[PDB]
């Protein structure tokens, strides 16, 4: 039923899961853990039919996704989640189905569970590969992330006006520049990289660089900055990595911070990119720079909202991660083709991805050029596409691909336990 | 007749003493750790006098 | 023998003045010590009362070490819908007064007590003053026309009596709006209690089967009602009736309702005429004794009864019941007559209806009876050599035990032995053998541990495994509008064309008791060695007389509507349930004989019962109701209260609570017995219980209720930030305060404000003040000190005279701050205001608390294992010197700063600041706190209680049976 | 309901910021100026009645904010006020 | 030191473990409810019906809560003593113990009809030290000897 009554079964499902973890090989013949009474019962919240001690877990678990696998293929059932207001309201729809009535209804305790999750963005250290939940609230209902979750920027990353790419950016980095180019904003998984690229000599002074939409969210501490010439294990070519005991000090300031900041030093920083430029003074010139910041990135307070709502995207085509539904799939996947089903599926996906798009735009009808390049679970990719309808303007695109993901996510966590026979 | 069981034959007849009861005196009720670590006190307290 | 009420929480009427008041007003005419001021400043000092709800607050006890306090509360939130929100204010009086030319009605503020604004009034200084605000007094509170109506019905109704605005109207009354809160929720009571006569009607007239009406004169007084009737509404919602097959407790009921209705109509001819008639079909010699001329007498009308209304409840609800049958000999199936019997009673009940025991014996018998006398020399010797069956002289091998015998012989038939093939084949209705050697329900799944195979279900009824018997879904949709269960009656047979019943079942058994007697045996029993024909006769007559059966099908039939619009019946066989909770009777199918023979159809149904229709569901309302008010309790308290209490202590509120609600004394523990017969409690059935997920909304009116709780809960939590209390006090070797020659309200006071005291040692917490009070220690040869003391004396003492120091008249403070120890604990503050009239000749009395005091205290309470509640007092002087006027030269200025000294000497005191009061100088204002709305209809509504509604049947009329859904 | 009502309660809300603005540093000790008591009063009857006392007024506008945002959002609720008429 | 025997593991504040039971239940599983090899006699005919019996029985076992209640109170509260002890001495002549007989069955309804009442109640105290006056004496019988 309600968009609400998903999540909050899922984060169950997904609970199970963890707690399924934590008593693998913990359970022990005379004790009894907190832990397996947790499960246990959680166990039984599954079921409308039944409150009795599970003897075999995987029974419920399985009728659950078989019931649920059944119910996601079938247009006629599941159609109501793909209407625009499915993601959009939380007004109980008038359906009725036996999958919905038996699993789905509200469970997360009231108000209770959000105090925890709010009190939980202040705590000192989140989980640092959050459940889906998590995710599914940003993307939904956008709500905040805990503030000192860490994050990788490439991910983070979207395309700009300047630089069309980040991982291609990589090929051009590479080959000798023509004459002094235009500064690059790059990002890998561990570190934020920036500069100019020249084949001559370019003079010591004050240079002024514009931080990129997707980068002014980031900020980092514990961090090394110092000049190198890879990117993503590649080499850049234009830029010096050479120095010596008696160059000056090559410091850079940030608007959030009213004092210099080192470069090249053993010191770790902490800064924030949030300020919109980076203000660099090359103390001896270098023929062709570039600066990496080495720390722990974090999205600042209130800003994960760009990243999981596709604000931070400008241009078209873009660049796009997929939030990491691609890690959560595995399972599935794996237990798709162990049925032979991975051929059906992909086949009734993309009815669904389809019959999504539809209800998206007024009036009633597939957009033309509709040229899916990739199957229903390498989403990073069906996203560009959807975004690259030229047809339909940004805004209904971006939020096809936000519902697109809660359907795909939903789906990562409920198939698990599927086995037909 | 309705959800209520009855149909509508006679009148109410309503009895005011199942509101006047317990609301009068409020009385405490302990909880169990309190209340078991009292007793804890007694043994112990008699086991060293 | 619950019986719920339909207006828990009934309306009271009450006077504007019995509302209880939450302020106090204070006037004092300030005035100057120091300068001749012409005119004093007439002030209104508003300070909180002193009563605040005391039942609710406890300030006595700590709701945070005290969290049983808060379960209290939720209790007492209830009893005050009864004690405030059900009491309206209807009457405010007026009378007419004019202002200016204009003529206005006036709220006659003369009758309101100390809210009597007017004279309140009078206090002003000039006759002037007092008369313009008089005269502002009959403007603003004065009774106007109602800008719309208050109390909202929801109801659709005819615009003659629709409820309008101008049948109220609204007075603003001297009350702040907090004071009148509570009673405004009565208009919320009163509307989802009561209704306009009308919509009763509707509801009932409306939802009325064919056959029912109401009486003649009701109708016409529910429809002529005029306008402002109220009536009770009706209170409609689809419960979770599953529920009744949790609580043994409720299944009893539903049980012990579902039999009382029954009722059946048969026509029968005498008992004689048939005998004589069979008499002469079959030749019976007043000397010779043999199988047909025997049974004759066996038959009784007695038998037809019982087996009837067996028929009919076995068929009502299969898990209320089960019959025992009688005489199931090893070979009984050898006797013609009980086989037939047997055979056809198969057709009458469901499989739901015989021990799944038994049901299996049958079986047995007759797999016995074919092989004894339907199977070749050469068949039987082939199963006997494969072990599937065993010889018949074995008698002793074929007592039962788990096999189902006959399920073998069929799985073991050869395609040559059409014979057998067929005999059984048409007793397991087409089944193929292994079809009815399939597993419907696992043993392990049934209290009585054995299977439920297919061939213990396919010869009974339509031949549906138990658990998918088809139901009689006829009145579905008419059930489901009044939001009856959506569940049915089991389906004894089709009703096809215009009202034909069919007996397409018994039809099927007769083909089969022909080809299993009258076709001819192998090895013929032994009765029938001599008898044969007399027994072909008989049996012949026999056969041809079962359509007369359709009797019983008429009778059950005709209360169609009965056995279906009710809470009662069901359809779907729980295996699981106890089989200890089951009744059960015997049945002999030989009973059945004469209701062959005897039982007279009349071929048209003339009249239907009346049906129980919502009879018996108080019984979930109440566990509804019960799992409602827990699921609130533990809301409001974080966490299941068993956690915390013992489960009795938290039932005994959920009883007084629940009870409330259905004006009855209710006990939750009886609801979750071990069995039917057992009356201990079953914490874990009750568990369960909990366990379960809520499926249905409550009814509207319950919800409404609680809601209306939860506001009343809100409401007084917030009045608790005004009652006396502190987070802290302080202990101090001497203060006071004292402000001479001020024109301000204070004057004096035995405390001080907060900024004057300086910190210089902070106790923690009770605990920790109670711990240094016992640290002792020697000082000297004689003396002995103690922690807290020993700190105390660290303090500063600032004489008593540098409080009231004065220079030139007014007062001064050239002293530093008060040296003062901070103790964190929570405490009562208890107010007191004294008026200084300027004559300084008796000394006023002060209430102050010493060091010694506090220390008494914390030896009164050493063990207490739970801090307790200082209760500390502080005086407040106000200015009223107006009274005292006169320029001569009386006294001493060093005498009246000697007076003022009696405000200081105390020791443990609390902080002027916390003392919370609104000072108004201009009249005006005062008024303008104290206004609020009170709309009132003018009319009292007419309230009808004792109407009595009942539908009555009409006469014999044709009934048509509806057509079951077909294809 | 009505655009009156609305416009109506907007009038209300608008009074209330103006003594708000009215009010700021002008709340002292003894005294409670006409400005604070009309703001009070305004607090008064912007809850329901069955809001209670009023300790602190940060939370019942705050709450009424807070439904007015999970109301204006959802077309389903304030859908009648879209409509032409 | 010494202590009296621990009847059963106590988790929580009043969470008694019956684990102990639960051990037997899976036996008696194992020993009945799973088929023979040349059935028990009693089991030829009313074979279903045992069953069912029985396995009512092991559904109820927890029931058994109850006296585990009761003894646990008193080996903390009522019976608690010094001399009491946990460590077998197996050098004890049978005739110098105290000695009654027990029927097992009577367990029978203890386990249908035992009602738990999920909680401890220590209303008792020990009388902790009573008891030593003969001990004393031998001790000192022996002291003096020497």
């Amino acid at each position: 039923m309600s968009r609400q009554m998903w999540l909050d079964t899922s984060a169950l499902l997904e609970a199970i899961s963890e707690y399924v973890v934590r008593c693998n090989g913990d359970t022990f013949s005379g004790l009894t853990t907190g832990d397996f009474n947790a499960l246990s019962n959680m166990f039984t919240q599954l079921s409308v039919s039944s409150a009795g001690y599970v003897s075999d877990p995987r029974v419920p678990l399985q009728t659950m996704s078989n019931m649920f696998v059944s119910f996601i293929t079938s247009t006629d059932r599941c159609g109501y989640m793909l209407r625009k207001t499915w993601f959009n309201s939380d007004t109980k729809p008038t359906v009725s189905d036996d999958f919905i009535t038996t699993y789905i209804r509200p469970r997360l305790q009231v108000p209770m569970s959000d105090t925890v999750r709010q009190l939980n963005n202040l705590s000192l250290q989140p989980s640092a590969k959050p459940k889906l939940y998590e995710r599914q609230n940003a993307i939904m209902k956008g709500l905040d992330i805990p503030y000192s979750e860490p994050i990788e920027p490439c991910k983070l990353f979207r395309s700009v006006a300047g630089q069309t790419g980040n991982i291609p950016m990589m090929g051009i980095l590479a080959t000798p520049p023509a004459a002094q180019q235009q500064p690059f904003f790059v990002a890998e998984r561990r570190r934020i990289l920036f500069g100019i690229r020249s084949n001559a000599a370019i003079p010591a002074g004050a240079y002024q660089f514009v931080v990129p939409a997707w980068a002014s969210v980031l900020s980092v501490t514990g961090a090394y900055v110092y000049f190198t010439n890879s990117f993503f294990g590649t080499i850049i070519a234009g830029v010096t990595a050479t120095a010596t005991a008696a160059d000056a000090a090559t410091t850079f300031t940030v608007p959030t911070d009213a004092n210099n900041l080192p470069v090249q030093t053993d010191s770790r920083l902490s800064f924030s990119l949030g300020g919109g430029n980076i203000n660099l003074e090359l103390g001896v010139a270098k023929t062709g720079f570039c600066v990496a910041i080495e720390g722990e990135f974090t999205i600042l307070a209130n800003r994960s909202q760009a990243y999981y709502t596709l604000n931070s995207i400008t241009q078209t085509p873009t660049s796009i991660d997929d939030f990491d539904v691609s890690d959560f799939l595995t399972t599935f996947l794996s237990q798709l083709r162990a049925c032979g089903q991975y051929e059906i599926f992909s086949d009734a996906m993309d009815q669904l991805t389809n019959s999504l798009i539809t209800n998206y735009m007024d009036p009633p009808a597939i957009p033309a050029g509709l040229a899916f390049t990739s199957p229903w679970f390498r989403f990073s990719e069906r996203a560009r596409t959807i975004l690259a309808l030229q047809n339909v303007d940004l805004n209904i695109r971006k939020l096809i691909v936000r519902h697109l993901w809660v359907i795909t996510s939903l789906i990562a966590v409920f198939g698990r336990y599927y086995r037909p026979n | 007749m309705d959800s209520t069981g009855r149909a509508y034959d006679g009148a109410s007849e309503f009895k005011s003493v199942l509101v006047t009861e317990g609301t009068s005196h409020y009385t405490p009720v302990e909880v169990y750790n309190i209340l078991d670590e009292l007793k804890t006190i007694k043994i112990t307290s008699t086991i060293a006098e | 023998q619950s019986v719920v009420s339909r207006t828990p929480i009934p309306l009271s009427k009450i006077g504007l003045q019995d509302v209880k008041k939450l302020f106090d007003i204070n006037v004092i005419k300030c005035g100057s010590s120091l300068r001749i001021v012409d005119e004093p400043q007439v002030t209104f000092i508003v300070s909180y009362a002193k009563d605040i709800y005391d039942k609710f607050m406890c300030i006595e006890h700590d709701s945070a070490y005290e969290p049983s306090l808060t379960m209290h509360r939720v209790r007492v939130i209830y009893s005050m819908l009864n004690d405030y929100c059900a009491k309206m204010i209807s009457e405010v009086p007026y009378e007419s007064s004019f202002v200016g030319e204009l003529p206005v009605k006036s709220v006659t503020l003369n009758k309101l007590g100390d809210r009597n604004m007017d004279a309140l009034a009078e206090h002003l200084l000039f006759e002037h003053d007092v008369v313009n605000a008089q005269r502002e007094n009959r403007i603003f509170y004065q009774r106007k026309s109602a800008p719309a109506v208050p109390v909202i019905f929801g109801d659709d109704l005819e615009p003659a009596v629709r409820e309008r605005a101008n049948l109220y109207h609204r007075y603003s009354v001297p009350y702040h709006q907090i004071e009148l809160a509570l009673h405004a929720l009565a208009n919320d009571l009163l509307s989802i209690q009561y209704c306009h006569p009308t919509v009763v009607y509707n509801y009932l007239s409306s939802r009325a089967p064919n056959f029912l009406r109401l009486d003649d004169q009701v109708s016409l007084k529910l429809t002529s009602a005029g306008i402002g009737t109220l009536m009770p509404r009706p209170v409609v919602q689809l419960l979770d009736y599953d529920l009744v097959y949790m609580s043994p407790l409720a299944l009893n009921n539903l049980a012990s309702r579902l039999l009382r209705k029954i009722s059946l109509h048969l026509v029968m001819q005498m008992v004689t005429a048939v005998q004589q008639d069979l008499g002469e079909v079959v030749s019976v010699s007043s000397n010779v004794t043999n199988p047909a001329s025997a049974c004759l007498v066996r038959m009784n009308v007695q038998g037809v009864q019982t087996l009837a209304v067996f028929i009919a409840q076995s068929m009502l609800n299969p898990n209320i019941s089960y019959g025992m049958i009688s005489g199931l000999t090893l070979d009984c199936f050898s006797n013609f007559i009980y086989g037939a019997c047997l055979m056809l009673f198969q057709a009458l009940i469901p499989p739901s209806a015989l021990t799944a025991r038994q049901r299996l014996d049958i079986n047995n018998r007759f797999a016995y009876f074919l092989i004894k006398c339907h199977a070749t020399q050469a068949t039987t010797a082939r199963l006997v050599a494969n072990q599937v069956i065993y010889p018949v002289d074995a008698i002793d091998q074929w007592q039962s035990n788990g096999r189902d015998v006959l399920v073998a012989i069929y799985n073991n038939l050869l395609p040559g032995e059409l014979v057998l093939t067929n005999l059984i084949q048409t007793y397991f209705r087409g089944n193929t053998a292994q079809q009815a050697a399939e597993i419907l329900i696992p043993a392990d799944q049934t209290s009585y541990g054995a299977n439920e195979t297919r061939a213990l279900s396919a010869p009974y009824l339509f031949g549906a495994p138990i658990n998918m018997l088809a139901p009689d879904a006829r009145l579905s949709t008419y059930k489901r509008d009044l939001a009856l269960p959506d569940r049915s009656p089991i389906l004894i047979t089709t009703v096809e064309g215009q009202n034909s019943i069919s007996i397409e079942n018994l039809r099927h058994k007769t083909g089969l008791i022909r080809a299993m007697y009258l076709n001819g045996f192998v090895t013929q029993p032994p009765a029938w060695i001599r008898n044969a024909n007399s027994n072909t006769a008989l049996l012949s007559r026999f056969l041809d007389a079962t359509p007369n059966l359709l009797g019983i099908y008429e009778a059950i039939l005709a209360n169609t509507y009965a056995n279906a619009v009710n809470v009662y019946c069901d359809s779907v066989y729980r295996a699981d349930i106890p089989i200890e909770w089951k009744l059960h009777q015997s049945v002999d199918p030989q009973d059945l004989l004469f209701g062959v023979f005897g039982i007279v159809p009349q071929y048209q149904i003339l009249n239907e019962a009346v049906p129980d229709f919502f009879a018996g569901g108080e019984d979930i309302l109440i566990l509804q109701l019960i799992r409602a008010v827990y699921d609130t309790l533990s809301n409001k308290l974080g966490r299941n209260p068993a956690d915390i209490f013992h489960l009795e202590e938290v039932f005994k509120v959920i009883e007084e609570i629940v009870s409330v609600l259905v004006q009855q004394k209710i006990d939750v523990r009886k609801y979750f017995t071990e069995s039917m017969r057992s009356g201990s409690f079953s914490k874990p059935r009750w568990d369960n219980f909990l366990r379960r997920p809520v499926a249905q909304r409550l009814p509207n009116l319950y919800s409404v209720i609680m809601t209306q709780a939860d506001h009343v809960y809100n409401y007084m939590t917030q009045l608790t930030h005004i009652i006396p209390i502190t987070d802290c006090f302080y202990i101090v070797k001497n203060s006071g305060f004292v402000d001479r020659g001020s024109t301000g309200p204070v004057i004096a006071s035995s405390s001080v404000y907060e900024n004057v005291l300086k910190v210089v040692h902070t106790i923690a917490d009770f605990d920790a003040a109670n711990a240094l009070r016992l640290q002792r220690r020697r000082v000297d040869n004689t003396s002995y000190t103690d922690s807290l003391s020993d700190m105390f004396n660290g303090l500063r003492s600032i004489s008593s005279s540098e409080f009231v120091r004065s220079v030139n008249g007014r007062s001064v403070f050239t002293e530093g701050r008060i040296d003062a120890i901070k103790v964190n604990m929570r405490a009562k503050f208890d107010l007191q205001f004294i008026t200084e009239e300027g004559g300084y000749s008796k000394p006023p009395n002060v209430k102050k608390l010493m060091f010694s005091d506090f220390l008494s205290f914390l030896d009164s309470h050493k063990s207490d294992y739970r801090p307790p509640l200082l209760t500390v007092p502080i005086t407040i002087g106000l200015n009223n010197l107006g009274e005292t006027n006169s320029n001569t030269l009386r006294m001493r200025s060093e005498a009246i700063d000697e007076y003022f000294s009696s405000y200081v000497g105390a020791q443990i005191l609390v902080p002027i600041n916390v003392v919370d009061t609104r000072v108004y100088t201009e009249f005006s204002e005062l008024r303008n706190f104290f206004t609020g709305d009170v709309v009132i209809r003018d009319d009292p509504f007419d309230v009808w209680d004792g109407v009595k509604a009942t539908y009555i049947p009409i006469g014999v009329h044709g009934v048509r049976l509806d057509p079951n859904g077909d294809q």
